[PDB]
């Protein structure tokens, strides 16, 4: 069996510059072929990477060394072992780590020595962003259900139920906040801004184009995380419409006919996307006009691309970083970093780009 | 006599069609390149012209006569003018139709109330050169692309204006008459930024293509704005149905 | 003026001449030739057209859609050539008429959209265009189809209770298939999600959680389209009790019976199986008493304040109905007596759905058929008369097994054969078989009637020949090429139970026998006085045996078996008039005792019995001795190394070569008897097992029940009571069934792709002189 | 494989190959002329070529599909004696699919629904087509199925008896006494029935199939 | 599989003879749906019909 | 292992 | 051993009993259904025959003979409780 195409060849290019690893930090097995959001994390200096075991290790962003480690995994006697099964991205803000698990237990872990400060039960696997924003912490359950929870007592302080189709994919839209209003993507195509206090149902707007196929192939999940700017919320279905909708009433903007389930940039008047198909789009944010298209990464399992030193970054499931330009498009720089491949996001932050490979193995890289 | 330039879905575009139009825009001209260059350009459009027909002249009904008379008069043999005429006003028509469809405008911050917004102070007569892309103009199209539009930027306009246009104005030249400031594309309010009498503008990077345009001369705000983006979405639109259809060229 | 057309190979030119307004003694201008042309490719006759100048009146030139002559598929590797092809044919373009390239496209998503169905969420297609001449091209579409989409993970959400890898053990959908194991496959169907969700919810009421409720089946796609993640997102409730039964609605005057069915002790824990085994009592009560449809609702009134359920059986007896005549449909091979002679149901009885439902699983057992479905259809113009109509739809019965195994008791075994089960649909099983171990080479060709009597007994013949080489079986060296027949009645006197008495012929030829003392004397009281030496003897008996049996299995499941027991009490002893006299007595026992409720904790009790003598004036033949030790009998012990030791004679060996010693041969020195180690097995055995089953201690729950862990402690003897210990003082008395030699050890069992893998390490803490204590034994496949 | 040549020579040569006896190149130039010129000259020519040399293949599901094919499209043809001849046909050889060869089994207590829609089918026929040149030989295929049929009945009669079932096995004989009277399946299950009547006590009814065996014997 | 039925050497079926009802009793009705009608006609049988499809 | 083939 | 050989209707000894004479033949193919087996020969003789062969038990018949006549009412009841 092979893949419908054989995945684009490696675009050689002359880097303009030397891409390097700054420092590595191995985490046992990393998250593994099992696609999560697990991303590592930075608040001041110290880079919170986790794993799928549950092993959350605190590393000094400049060299790479293990500040602290923590096992989240419960093991029960020597007969069977209960990985924590972290999915949810390393979210740091308030001086806690925030950790969503797929046994729909979120994580507060203390940032000083990586003790638990609280884990709270939700509906169900916390696959989002454990958000952090108004004194709460807001995650999207595969279940359906946007929770928001206390952030220093954990309970949760309310749930509010979207729309689960029968079919969708892997993954959930962090919530984004703005005003005191929480934009999530609903996995049915329906972007939906709620109240920050209690969640009472602001508006709820349908972005996909989808359904028309009528099978189980045109998905129409909204699996990345909005973007508000200007007052505007940006939101990318999956087979559905880049759209643009006010962020008061909900009224669309204006819409693109792109589908992704992954992270876009939306800075300027530039909006940076990796398409449903691996391709990296840049567009207007007044009109969407897509500004340029680069198809030579097709179909190579992008990840969400960031923005390091006024360059696009993207990875792949190779281990390739590309460097894609701002300005045209064209691939400023490739780097070979691992072998295992790239699946969860970038961050960039600090002026450091951390990045972590499908079996874990953190690296910082300098531009 | 009469041969076939291409086949367009379960149209065919002819070459009795394709001489008859290229004579027009002969009379009507300004000063043109050399003929096969016109040929090419002559068949590029007609196919551009009968991929939208075809969505159109299947699903949407036929333009009246005695209003078609009348804009012409308001404005050779008569049954093939007055063919081309039932021929154009349809197919516009129908463009709008989608278009607008493809456009939203709200009352909110769309409408642009907060009227006289980026400054809007004269009308502008400018024109237009676009370079064709292919909606994954990657691997070498766009580096390919890059080179013609330095080319023409160079060079620059007359003769580029019909040489490698995609535009309906490719003939005409790429005139757009008047223009104020907003009712241009959101890629060209820099490039106004930079304007002058007489400026060259380099090509702008766009999903459209590369775009080049040269300053000739020197409930509001609703027309100028949806002039904007009818102007970014036909581009756009035209590119997409240029894609999502089967198009071969002939020798014959 | 005329036109004059060039081609219209394949269109009629009729058509052309119609859909053309210009003809022949007609106008001619540019504008009309333009409407003719524009006229005749709007209806998509002529891929091209052309009109060439010609002096003479008019000229057309026409080249037409080219028409496709055959369709080629290539790479469709997880789909059938003609399933596709049928998506081209919906599409309504196919072999006979013209291919038009703007379908193309659509036939190419058509593709992917069963592919999408099939479960390949990713398989590309690819159109070639092979020209042909008469105006024809051949489709040769390129196929890829990409990573099957499999199951990266299950999970379940608020599994408090249970473990998730221990709840998706028991679903068919798996997340994690060791190469190892052969625990099923990773791809991903409705249907096999639906039946895991329902064996879930049985899981969960099984262990008193009557408010346990799926809230939620979340299937997501990982962005790639190749990997599926399945989250059952439940709500599991107490552990809840069983307060009491109560019965309602027309139980037809068996109120009394029904009650009698309904005792449950209180303050136990509610249970779904103990529940719809309860519901499945009165329906087949209610069906024995003549009722074909015993509607059986046992609805549970769950408090929730004290935690326990109340449950209301509500019964309602349908009206009876009679099968007027059962009817098979697709017996094609196997005649209507095979079929109607597995069915409970009775023609001209009163129907009952039990029965019926026990026809069909029967029907399913035979494997005759590839699938086996019923259908009650109406008598018309009869209220309570129906027609039991079974459809089957007939498998090719007969196949040839080949099988290869490796074992440290019988080294590589070779099986191979053909069989037939289904000889000319008569129901008759015929099939020859073969085996070839280090040491035993058999050859069988077996006919069994399944139904000798209509009551269920079997007449089963089987000509076999077995050539036995004892030296290759850790023995004292002997061939014995064996050869016969049997003829045994199999009588199904209750189910769990087989008697079986049969009658066989069997010739022995024994040679190149190692003189000792064992097969000595069975000779000398065989009435033969051969020398002891010339180590290549020859002996020849023929030997008429009453063969009996009875097999009693009730053992729950058939691989990896639970709870229950398997006896097997086989004996055989010699019809006068045969040169052999004696009996032997053989009983095999395996007993399954769970000491958990999860089944997963069990004791093993296996015995091995066997006792033989001759009936006067005759010995039991040597080469029946029992054996014991190696696998399967005595762990950690060499293959039949338990038992009497050979004392071979002093003799001169066929070969001979310093530094062997060839066994006590004269060349070598020896001119006295000598205690050897190569037993030659004893004419009683007695053998006792004590293995504790438990789970396997460093695995995945998700596949632990496929591996059996097991610590196992074998007691074994073999005693030759025919033993001279009076002459025979020096040696150990082997008639003494007092030196019962035990090992203690471990053992794995476990289906791996290369068979069934049993491997165990064991220490025999108590053997004696002779005994080849072999640690390490193991047997793969013996299958 | 089959060239693309005219219609002519095509359908010569696959008649010639079908006096020939070669079947399976006739079947293959037949399909190959039916495919590449649909409902073309003398097609109806073509499509009883095709059932039946797919007849003389031991091809019968193609053939039956072939056949409803034509029956479907020819409601009122010159030939449909002729295809509804040959559906019966097809049904008759799909009735006596032995697995391996025709031997003593004589397949009577197999699966009678193809001779059940063989029966029909040529009744049919017979009825429809008094005259036709088949009419004798579908009477005569008639009886043969007919005794087919008995004899199945007769068989699941005697399975009856052997198992016990009187009820099952006097419902049996009197079904052969209403459809099939006149065949010697029904004569030998006469002494059937009486068994099972006198086996349930019943001689009020033993009697009276005693009579009809002494009056008919 | 099926090639033998190409000849299937039939033919020797007896002749259908109806059952008399002996007196004080008649025999079940017919309901003749498996009932042989008396067409009859020449049509060679015994492998001297044609079975060869006749064009027109 | 044991293989048996359906023919 | 052999399995349960039903034959017939099943008569639940108190439906029989609830048979007189003078009932139509609607009425006791309501109240027993139609039986297994009828009288081809004769007039409309209908027999119930309740037998039941266990595992090796012995065979227990209860017969019911209905004598219509032409018309369709019940004339006679010939009960046969036992297997004579
Ligand atoms: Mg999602």
């Amino acid at each position: 069996e092979e893949d419908v195409v054989k995945m684009s060849p490696l675009p050689t290019v002359e880097n303009q510059f030397t891409p390097t690893t700054a420092w590595s930090t191995s985490v046992g097995s990393g998250i593994g072929n099992f696609y999560s959001n697990l991303h590592p994390a930075l608040a001041d200096n110290v880079v919170y990477a986790a794993d799928r075991a549950g092993l959350v290790k605190a590393l000094n962003a400049d060299d790479g060394k293990e500040i602290w480690s923590v096992s989240l995994a419960e093991k029960d006697g020597w007969f069977s072992k209960e990985p924590a099964l972290l999915s949810g991205g390393v979210t740091v803000s308030g001086g806690h780590v925030y950790i969503g698990s797929e046994k729909a237990q979120v994580y507060a872990l203390n940032t000083s020595d990586g003790t638990v400060a609280w884990q709270t039960k939700v509906a169900g696997e916390a696959l989002s962003r454990p958000v952090v924003s108004d004194g709460l912490v807001l995650i999207h359950t595969s279940n359906g259900q946007l929770q928001a929870l206390n952030e220093a007592d954990g309970a949760v302080k309310w749930t509010v139920n979207l729309d689960m189709p029968s079919l969708s994919l892997r993954g959930e839209s962090a919530p984004t906040t703005a005003f005191g209003a929480a934009v999530v993507g609903g996995d049915n195509g329906r972007v939906s801004a709620v109240l920050m206090e209690q969640g009472q149902m602001i508006w709820q707007q349908r972005i996909s184009q989808a359904t028309g196929s009528t099978e189980i192939d045109r998905l129409s999940d909204v699996d990345t995380t909005p973007v508000v700017v200007n007052g505007v919320v940006f939101a990318l279905a999956y087979n559905g419409n880049l759209t643009a909708l006010d962020l008061r009433s909900g009224q669309i903007m204006w819409k693109r006919e792109l589908g992704s389930v992954n992270d876009f940039i939306v800075d300027g008047n530039r909006i940076y996307l990796v398409d449903q198909n691996d391709r990296v789009m840049a567009l207007t944010i007044d009109g969407g006009v897509t500004l340029w298209t680069q198809s030579d990464l097709l179909h190579r399992l992008l990840t969400s691309p960031v923005l390091y030193n006024g360059n696009l970054v993207v990875g792949d499931s190779e281990g390739y970083l590309h460097w894609i330009n701002v300005e045209d498009g064209r691939f400023v720089a490739q780097q070979k970093v691992d072998s295992s491949g790239f699946q969860t996001e970038p961050v960039a932050a600090d002026g450091k780009l951390l990045i972590q490979a499908k079996d874990g193995t953190v690296y910082s890289i300098t531009r | 006599v009469d041969c076939v330039a291409a086949v367009v879905n379960n149209g065919v575009v002819l070459e009795s069609d394709v001489d008859g139009l290229m004579q027009s825009v002969k009379l009507n001209a300004q000063q043109l390149p050399d003929d096969a260059t016109l040929r090419h350009q002559i068949m590029e459009r007609l196919i551009m012209d009968q991929i939208i027909l075809q969505m159109g002249q299947k699903m949407g009904v036929k333009i009246s006569d005695e209003q078609l008379d009348q804009a012409i008069a308001n404005i050779l043999n008569y049954n093939t003018y007055r063919n081309q005429i039932r021929k154009e006003m349809i197919i516009s028509e129908v463009r709008n139709n989608e278009v607008r469809r493809r456009i939203t405008i709200l009352p909110q911050e769309v409408e642009s109330l907060a009227v006289g917004n980026q400054n809007a102070s004269t009308e502008l007569n400018l024109s237009h050169i676009l370079i064709p892309l292919p909606e994954n103009p990657t691997s070498d199209q766009v580096n390919e692309a890059e080179s013609q539009a330095r080319a023409i930027v160079d060079q620059a306009f007359g003769k580029l204006a019909i040489a490698h246009s995609a535009d309906q104005q490719a003939l005409n030249g790429g005139q757009m008459g008047w223009g104020r400031i907003q009712e241009l594309p959101g890629i060209f309010a820099q490039a106004l930024s930079t304007a002058k009498k007489g400026d060259i503008v380099g090509p702008i990077r766009s999903g459209v293509g590369f775009h080049i345009l040269k300053v000739n001369d020197l409930d509001r705000a609703y027309r100028m704005l949806m002039n904007r983006k009818f102007s970014e979405e036909a581009a756009s639109w035209m590119q997409e149905q240029r894609a999502s259809a089967y198009v071969k060229i002939l020798s014959n | 003026k005329d036109i004059h057309f060039e081609g219209l190979q394949r269109v009629a030119v009729g058509a052309a001449l119609l859909s053309m307004p210009v003809r022949t003694g007609d106008t001619v201008n540019d504008e009309d030739i333009s409407n003719t042309i524009r006229a005749l490719f709007a209806t998509g006759n002529f891929e091209d057209v052309c009109v060439l100048r010609d002096g003479d009146t008019l000229l057309v030139q026409v080249k037409e859609r080219p028409t496709i002559a055959s369709i080629t598929f290539s790479g469709n590797k997880s789909v059938k050539d003609d399933m596709l092809k049928q998506n081209l044919e919906a599409s309504g373009v196919r072999v006979g008429e013209s291919l038009d390239r703007t379908t193309i496209a659509d036939i190419e998503k058509g593709l992917e959209d069963f592919y999408y169905s099939v479960g390949k969420y990713s398989a590309s297609v690819k159109a070639v265009v092979t020209p042909l001449p008469r105006n024809r091209v051949d489709l040769k579409l390129v196929f890829q189809e990409g990573v099957s989409a499999e199951i990266q993970q299950i999970n379940i959400v608020g599994n408090h209770a249970f473990t998730t890898d221990e709840l998706i053990s028991h679903f068919q959908l798996r997340d994690e298939v060791p190469w190892w194991n052969v625990v099923g496959d990773r791809k991903y169907q409705k249907q096999k999600l639906a039946g895991d969700l329902e064996t879930l919810r049985s899981y969960y009421l099984d262990r008193g959680y009557a408010r346990f409720n799926i809230d939620s089946t979340q299937v997501s796609l990982t962005p790639d389209k190749k990997g599926i993640y399945v989250t059952v997102n439940i709500t599991e409730g107490d552990q809840y009790k069983l307060s009491g039964v109560e019965v309602s609605g027309n139980l037809a005057g068996h109120s009394a019976e029904i009650e009698q069915l309904t005792k449950i002790e209180p303050g136990e824990l509610y249970n779904g199986t103990k529940v719809t085994k309860m519901e499945d009592d009165i329906k087949k009560l209610l069906g024995r008493y003549g009722y074909a449809y015993p509607r059986v609702q046992s609805m549970p009134e769950i408090n929730d304040a004290d935690k326990t359920v109340k449950l209301r059986v509500n019964v309602d007896a349908g009206n009876r109905f009679y099968v007027r005549k059962i009817r098979f449909e697709g017996n094609d091979t196997s005649k209507d007596a095979v079929l109607r002679r597995e069915m409970r149901q009775m023609e001209g009885a009163w129907l009952g759905s039990d029965l019926v439902d026990q026809g069909k699983e029967r029907l399913n057992r035979l494997g005759f058929f590839e699938t086996v479905d019923t259908d009650t259809q109406r008598v018309p113009g009869s209220p309570d008369q129906v027609d039991v109509v079974y459809k089957v739809k007939e498998r090719n019965t007969g196949s040839f097994n080949f099988g290869i195994g490796y074992g440290t008791e019988s080294g590589v075994s070779f099986q191979a054969g053909v069989q037939q089960d289904n000889w000319l649909g008569t129901g008759y099983a015929v099939g020859i078989n073969g085996t070839k171990n280090d040491y035993q080479t058999y050859a069988e060709l077996s006919v069994t009637n399944p139904y000798f009597t209509v009551d269920g007994v079997s007449l089963g013949g089987r000509l076999f020949y077995n050539d036995f080489q004892a030296d290759d079986a850790d023995l004292s060296d002997y061939t014995n090429k064996s050869y016969g027949t049997d003829v045994t009645l199999g009588f199904p006197i209750n189910e769990y139970n087989s008697l079986r008495a049969g009658l066989g012929y069997v010739h022995n030829s024994l040679s190149n026998m190692q003189p000792q003392v064992a097969m000595w004397r069975y000779l000398y009281s065989m009435g033969e006085h051969p020398s002891t030496s010339d180590q290549d003897n020859s002996f020849k008996t023929d030997d008429f045996t009453f063969n009996y049996g009875w097999t009693y299995n009730k053992l729950d499941r058939g691989y990896f078996p639970t709870d229950g027991s398997r006896v097997n009490l086989t004996g055989k002893v010699t019809i006068p008039g045969s040169d052999n006299e004696y009996y032997k007595v053989t009983l095999d026992t395996a007993t399954y005792v769970p000491i958990d409720d999860d089944h997963k904790w069990v004791v093993l009790g296996r015995t091995r019995w066997g006792y033989g003598d001759g009936l006067g004036g005759k010995e039991m033949p040597f080469y029946e001795n029992f054996y014991a030790g190696g696998s399967s009998t005595v762990r950690g012990f060499q293959s039949n190394t338990i038992g009497p030791k050979a004392v071979y004679f002093p003799h001169q060996a066929s070969n001979y070569d310093p530094d062997y010693d060839y066994e006590c041969a004269t060349q070598d020195g020896a001119k006295d008897l000598c205690k050897s180690d190569d037993a030659v097995g004893g004419n009683a055995m007695a053998v006792a097992s004590l293995e504790f089953i438990t789970p396997t201690p460093f695995i995945s729950d998700k596949y632990a029940n496929s591996v059996r862990t097991s610590f196992f402690w074998d007691m074994g003897t073999v005693w030759d009571t025919n033993w001279d210990s009076s002459q025979y003082s020096g040696y150990p008395d082997y008639s003494d069934p007092s030196n019962i030699r035990m090992s203690a050890g471990i053992a794995l069992q476990w289906m791996s792709p290369l068979g069934p893998l049993v491997f165990s390490y064991a220490q025999p803490f108590k053997k004696y002189d002779g005994d080849k204590a072999e640690q390490f034994q193991f047997n793969i496949g013996k299958t | 494989e089959v060239p693309d040549n005219p219609p002519n020579e095509i359908y010569a040569t696959a008649q010639q190959k079908l006096q020939d006896g070669n079947w399976r190149q006739a079947i293959t130039q037949l399909e190959a002329l039916d495919n590449r010129y649909p409902f073309g000259p003398y097609s109806q020519q073509v499509q009883l070529d095709l059932i039946y040399a797919y007849y003389k293949n031991a091809d019968l599901p193609l053939a039956q599909a072939a056949i409803d094919r034509f029956i479907r499209l020819n409601p009122t043809h010159p030939n449909i004696d002729y295809v509804m001849y040959m559906r019966g046909l097809t049904n008759m050889a799909l009735d006596d699919s032995a697995l391996q060869g025709f031997f003593g089994v004589d397949r009577s207590d197999r699966d009678p629904q193809h001779a059940r829609a063989a029966f029909s089918d040529f009744s049919k026929l017979v009825r429809g087509y008094p005259n036709s040149q088949y009419t004798t030989d579908a009477t005569k295929r008639l009886v043969f199925l007919k005794d087919r049929l008995a004899k199945y009945e007769y068989s699941v009669a005697e399975y009856y008896t052997e198992r016990g079932a009187w009820v099952a096995v006097v419902n049996r004989v009197e079904g052969m006494l209403r459809d099939y009277p006149d065949t010697q399946a029904t004569r030998d299950a006469l002494p059937l029935m009486e068994n099972a009547y006198r086996q349930m006590q019943m001689n009020a009814q033993a009697e009276k199939v005693a009579k009809i065996i002494a009056a008919n014997s | 599989k099926r090639q033998v039925s190409g000849d299937e050497a039939y033919l020797e079926a007896a002749p259908l003879a109806e059952l008399h009802a002996p007196a004080g009793m008649i025999l079940p009705v017919t309901s003749g749906d498996y009932a042989i009608p008396v067409t009859n006609g020449s049509g060679a049988v015994g492998k001297a019909l044609d079975i060869r499809p006749p064009a027109q | 292992w044991n293989w048996t083939k359906r023919f | 051993y052999r399995p349960d050989i039903n034959q017939g209707n099943y008569l639940t000894a108190n439906d029989v009993s609830k048979i007189r004479v003078g009932m139509t033949q609607q009425q006791v193919a309501y109240a027993l259904g139609t039986p297994l087996m009828s009288d081809p020969f004769g007039t409309n003789t209908w027999f119930y025959v309740f037998r039941q062969q266990p595992g090796h038990e012995g065979v227990t018949q209860q017969t019911l003979t209905l004598t219509f006549n032409s018309s369709g009412v019940l004339t006679n009841i010939d009960n046969k409780p036992a297997l004579s």
